[PDB]
């Protein structure tokens, strides 16, 4: 399937994913396209922050869904 | 040398660092709140 | 973690420390780099002066924080 991710700068990223992908795999797909370290990435969907050990189907995320990517600075 | 000017300078730089750091902390907390609230209010492009 | 210390001369020193380090250990790290006796060093953070028997976590000091190093004495 395909999903969309929106940045704080108002850019939209498109990601190819399966419902069984972890949020850690989604952070790694964003790192591969944008260079952003996974420790600096926060993903929000339907008002809920998404956790590394969970999958897209645990949040009922489906084709053409829009996620909100939050980041600032520092990694510790 | 002078101690009183240099001392006041060190304290003043310390107060500016404290003020702006508290600003970034409040701005980041309010950003997270807004992002959650907007993910609930309208998740479509608008 | 790392912290920064600014001098009266406007130099920035970088120190490797843990939140459990005492202010006495921070004075000793400054003595090792700059040769300055701990009895002559006054350390300030957020406009508050720091005490030898306290630790960086007692002042809630975090990574890449800026401390301010005061020198000499109150008399002149």
């Amino acid at each position: 399937m395909q999903i969309f991710v929106k940045t704080l700068t108002g850019k939209t990223i498109t990601l190819e994913v399966e419902p069984s992908d972890t949020i850690e795999n989604v952070k790694a797909k964003i790192q591969d396209k944008e260079g952003i370290p996974p420790d600096q990435q926060r993903l929000i969907f339907a008002g809920k922050q998404l956790e590394d050990g969970r999958t897209l189907s645990d949040y009922n995320i489906q084709k053409e869904s829009t996620l909100h990517l939050v980041l600032r600075l520092r990694g510790g | 040398m002078t101690e009183e000017e240099q001392f006041a300078l060190a304290l003043k730089m310390s107060e500016q660092e404290a003020r702006e750091v508290n600003s970034q902390e409040e701005e980041e907390e309010e950003l997270l709140r807004k992002a959650i609230a907007e993910s609930l209010n309208s998740c479509r492009p608008s």
